[PDB]
């Protein structure tokens, strides 16, 4: 599933950018590091662990909550 | 925007990873992380739990289950910033607690 | 008596003919003289300059020893002159404490009438005088490292007397005229000669004394600070001539010159102390530091899903999705600027450089050139940034559509009599890669590119339109072009093998001496339309504009120590002049370093002899020898050169004997010429010419059947084609026309993969065509449109 | 001629704005102290800029560069007016220490004036 995880990472960091995660340099840098480690991954175990941590940024932010409609 | 979120959640459902499904599903009930979910041993995770019905399914004594990992609960603090004991979070005392509660736990190896 | 184990010859050899496996001479010298301990050599890659930069601190511990040898040589030379002794000074007659011995080649003629011959002595030492920081002591009050640093006056900008004092103290017997200020040189050879000394002498002068020189001038009674000259580390001080004070109004042209001139921006800015870098900076133009990020690639889900349904991106397959647009953090742009820390002052063996450049010139002796006027300049990329501050108003169209041709010619003429020290701007690039490293571009300004085209475009266009030559720029791979380029390099080599090599950190470590050499070679066409003074000012402007310019990053101006610029008109060509120079240098060294008496072929044995004697003697250019050496290289070391990418078809029977450069010669040459270590892991060798070069122009080569004959085709790495399909630059989301055009171009590049024995590679082409047919039906491409691209017309 | 006219106006406006900021006593002193009226550009900001910007990537660098209200740089004493972080927020000097180092948006930018 490595190709799907890497493609997902691109979509996920892109929405974090749309939500202005770039505003806080501490958080953006963490988000970029999780993202690039997924893209450079060989082991899907690690790629998923990084995806969990990166996804939690999106789930943590409030107001812009889309998951409620799932 | 809406297109990106549509693709993102569609792709996450297709991956169908248990940790990803657990964090999205908890988030859908109002139970979200406060920080980036830690990956290393004894790293600290903080989450918010909106009610007892959610709490009883994620916490058992001092063990917290989240993102397909166990976490060791160190402390629980309520919405009025008071300390709540684990023995006090139950069906009989719940009506008097300042929910949502913040649950602090470390990754259990 | 009481001489050291090793001689100056062994130190120079060990540093210039460096090979990590056989480096015992160097390791023993460094331990013996306490430059480092023995444990130092257990560090992974202890010898590199890019990784483990600490090696420079270690080589620097030889600097006092090296200057002591230079000073003893001068004292020796005075003594033999007074004694009436005539003779040759060599490095194997001087030990590592600087003591002289065994004067067998020395004879007496008459008291007071002797003369040392030091042309090989100093030239052989020259590359290690900057490597070991030989003049570091001269930064101290008594030229003594045990004492305090010289309290140099910040307002001092000339240093002519100081350079002459150093020259006559260390190189007293170098019997060739030195002109600290290169503006006074008679030809281009005399500029490289003098610049090479300036590189060494300029390292003991303060960093604030170099760069644009300014004066207070008035317009309508209102004072301005403008540049009226420039102090170059390599060229000395160059003053402007067209300096006019108490003018009434400024012309459009004067506004362009002043707007581009940092004197107005830096003198008026904030003082900046930037601790994120080790590079020298001048001023902040803001009160708020700017940071710059790079967003993720735009994922084309429809393409990806389409490909998945066809069997792509499956586990265990040979074709992976490896190429992505990686996001960047805040402090990326500066970490990119900080790689200029690897450009070190580098002194060259001038006797060798002045030979190699003649051979290099022969390689470009079939191209046209000269100066063109403004109305003869072709500019297609008018949507290119005009650079800081011009880019606050518009793109190049804005300036090209404002200035008349007469004004464009006048700006050009200005640069033939003065120097305009422009500002360029660096930016992060959004692009696909297999790596997460930062990538940038250079926003070279309009006040440089507008005049660089008038000076160089005729040549650059001639090179780009010429096929069959060594430097191949602008030659299409299509319609048999790849095949023809390969047959051109293969030529008639007797026992052909193919080689390529890598230039570790090229756009950053390339020294200003080789950058000057390259601009001097490209400027050699200006003989019937440019006098000597004009050729010097044009050099001074190219240097001020792209070697030591001011570079804006974020919100502030930093000084560039050297290297190349991706936004300039000549980089694609100047880099080929360089690639030839390094390849020629490797062949000059490959032959001179071998044992001339172990050569069975009398011809080559005589070539090696005469090569030595055309470098360190016979200073006048021997054009017949140069033609002969050049012909030798054409026959046994056939090169195909593109900007920082080369293929060589060489005669392995000669390379085996050390008569032709091999990869080990390139490794040694790069080590001391560009101060970089080149790993063999990044260099390919191929023995079977049935297959083409492993990689050239980032493409692989295979021989396939076509037309009941055989041809060579290039092919892309399938992981790049699928990555390119999958991620976009966010411009095709609104117009299917653009989506189709990029997919068709990728489909064409993927075409040769159908000839490949690996079916999974062939499938990328077929994937693209089915996708394109779908796009054309929704909005036709067939396999015939892609097949015709490799069929000669 | 509209393109040329807009460029001409923009350029004149920019250069004159800079001249108003540029013309001062320190500049006259550096030129007057020259042997022939010519000085290096790279020493003007060191002499004429009243304001210094310092960009610091971490706490150890901060402590050895701008510890407390004042610091010395380019042979002048500088007085800190403000510290702004990488998120463009104001940071108090009392907030920059080793314990709170992990909580700041490094690099920090220190603004100081000649004492
Ligand atoms: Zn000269
Ligand atoms: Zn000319």
């Amino acid at each position: 599933k490595m190709s799907d995880v890497k493609c997902t990472s691109v979509v996920l960091l892109s929405v974090l950018q749309q939500l202005r995660v770039e505003s806080s340099s501490k958080l953006w840098a963490q988000c970029v590091q999780l993202h690039n480690d997924i893209l450079l991954a060989k082991d899907t175990t690690e790629a998923f662990e990084k995806m969990v941590s990166l996804l939690s940024v999106l789930l943590s932010m409030q107001g812009a909550v889309d998951i409620n409609r799932l | 925007t809406s297109a990106m979120q549509t693709m993102l959640f569609t792709m996450l459902r297709k991956l169908d990873n248990d940790a990803l499904n657990n964090i999205i599903n908890n988030a859908r009930d109002g139970c979200v992380p406060l920080n980036i979910i830690p990956l290393t041993t004894a790293a600290k995770l903080m989450v918010v739990v909106p009610d007892y019905g959610t709490y009883k399914n994620t916490c058992d004594g001092n063990t917290f289950t989240y993102a397909s990992a166990l976490w060791e609960i160190q402390q629980v603090v309520d919405a009025d910033s008071k300390i709540v004991q684990l023995s006090e979070i139950n069906m009989d005392n719940s009506p008097n607690l300042a929910w949502p509660l913040i649950v602090t736990a470390l990754r259990a190896n | 008596q009481r001489l050291t184990k090793y001689t100056m010859a062994d130190l120079v050899y060990a540093l210039r003919h460096f090979d990590e496996g056989n480096c015992d001479t160097l390791k023993e010298i460094l331990v013996t003289y306490n430059c480092c301990d023995d444990d130092y050599f257990n560090k992974k890659d202890w010898y590199d300059f890019v990784e483990n930069p600490d090696i420079l601190r270690v080589y620097a511990n030889l600097g006092e020893r090296v200057r002591q040898s230079l000073l003893k040589t001068v004292q020796f030379c005075d003594a033999m002159r007074d004694a009436g002794i005539v003779g040759v000074l060599t490095l194997d007659n001087q030990d590592l404490n600087g003591n002289w011995y065994d004067f067998g080649d020395f004879v007496q003629v008459a008291p007071g009438c002797g003369v040392p011959i030091v042309d090989s002595y100093y030239s052989l030492l020259m590359p290690i005088l900057t490597l070991t920081r030989a003049l570091a002591a001269e930064s101290h009050m008594d030229a003594d490292l045990a004492k305090p640093l010289i309290k140099w006056d910040l307002l001092k900008y000339d240093f002519t007397e100081e350079r002459l004092c150093l020259f006559d103290r260390y190189f007293k017997y170098w019997d060739q005229t030195y002109h600290p200020n290169c503006i006074n040189c008679l030809d281009d050879r005399c500029i490289l000669h003098c610049a090479n000394f300036n590189v060494l002498f300029s390292t003991v002068f303060p960093p604030t004394s170099f760069g644009p020189l300014v004066r207070k001038i008035f317009v309508d009674g209102v004072p301005f600070v403008v540049s009226t000259g420039y102090h170059f580390r390599e060229l000395g001080v160059v003053h402007n001539q067209d300096v006019n004070l108490h003018s009434s109004r400024l012309s459009f042209k004067e506004l362009l010159v002043y707007a581009a001139d940092p004197a107005m921006h830096a003198a008026s800015g904030n003082l900046l102390l930037d601790k994120r870098t080790t590079c020298f900076s001048v001023a902040a133009l803001t009160n708020n530091v700017a940071f710059q990020t790079v967003k993720p690639g735009n994922f084309n889900k429809d393409f990806y899903d389409f490909a998945v349904s066809k069997g792509f991106f499956k586990e265990g397959s040979s074709v992976e999705l490896k190429h992505f647009f990686f996001a960047q953090d805040g402090n990326a742009a500066i970490s990119d600027y900080d790689y200029y820390r690897y450009n070190l002052p580098t002194m060259c063996d001038i006797r060798q450089l002045l030979f190699v450049v003649e051979v290099v010139d022969k390689y470009f002796d079939c191209y046209d050139g000269g100066c063109i006027n403004a109305n003869q300049v072709i500019v297609n990329n008018l949507d290119k940034s005009a650079g800081f501050p011009f880019n606050k108003w518009g793109k190049a169209r804005l300036y090209y559509d404002s200035m008349s041709y007469e004004d464009q010619d006048a700006l050009f003429a200005y640069t033939k009599r003065n120097v305009i020290p422009t500002i360029t701007q660096m930016n992060l690039k959004y692009a696909i890669s297999a790596k997460n490293r930062a990538r940038t571009v250079a926003g070279v300004s309009i006040c440089s590119t507008m005049t660089n085209r008038q000076f160089h475009q005729k040549l650059l266009k001639s090179i780009a339109a010429t096929r069959g030559a060594t430097v191949v720029i602008g030659t299409s791979k299509f319609y048999g072009g790849w095949h023809n380029m390969l047959k051109t390099v293969y030529s008639d080599v007797e026992t052909p093998h193919l080689m390529g090599w890598d230039y570790p950190k090229c756009d950053r470590a390339m020294p200003n001496m080789l950058r000057i050499m390259a601009s001097l070679v490209l400027a050699r066409k200006h003989n019937t339309c440019c006098n000597l003074s004009h050729r010097f000012y044009r050099l001074a402007n190219e240097c001020a504009q792209v070697l030591s310019e001011m570079v804006m990053c974020g919100g502030s101006l930093y000084v560039k120590p050297g290297g190349t610029s991706s936004g300039d008109a000549t980089t694609a060509y100047a880099n080929s002049v360089f690639n030839i120079c390094q390849a020629v240098t490797a062949n000059v060294n490959a032959l001179l370093s071998t044992d001339g008496n172990k050569i069975a072929d009398k011809y080559v044995r005589n070539l090696q002899h005469r090569l030595y004697e055309c470098l360190y003697r016979n200073r006048d250019v021997d054009h017949e020898f140069v033609d002969e050496f050049y012909a030798y290289l054409r026959k046994h070391f056939s090169m195909m050169i593109l900007s920082d990418d080369a293929v060589v078809c060489y005669n392995s029977n000669y390379a085996a004997q050390g008569l032709v450069a091999s990869i080990k010669n390139f490794k040694a040459v790069l080590y001391y010429q560009n101060n970089v270590f080149m790993s063999e892991a990044k260099c390919w060798t191929e023995t079977d010419l049935t297959k083409g070069p492993h990689e050239f122009c980032s493409q692989h080569t295979m021989l396939v059947k076509q037309g009941d004959d055989y041809v060579y085709l290039p092919y892309p790495d399938p992981s790049r084609i699928l990555g390119a399909g999958c991620f976009v630059d966010d411009i095709v989301k609104t117009d299917g026309t653009l989506m189709i055009e990029r997919f068709v171009s990728l489909a064409i590049d993927a075409y040769p993969l159908t000839k490949h024995p690996n079916q999974e590679y062939a499938d990328v082409f077929h994937l693209y065509l089915q996708y394109i047919r779908k796009l054309h039906d929704e909005l036709m491409l067939t396999n015939d449109n892609t097949s015709r691209y490799w069929e000669p017309e």
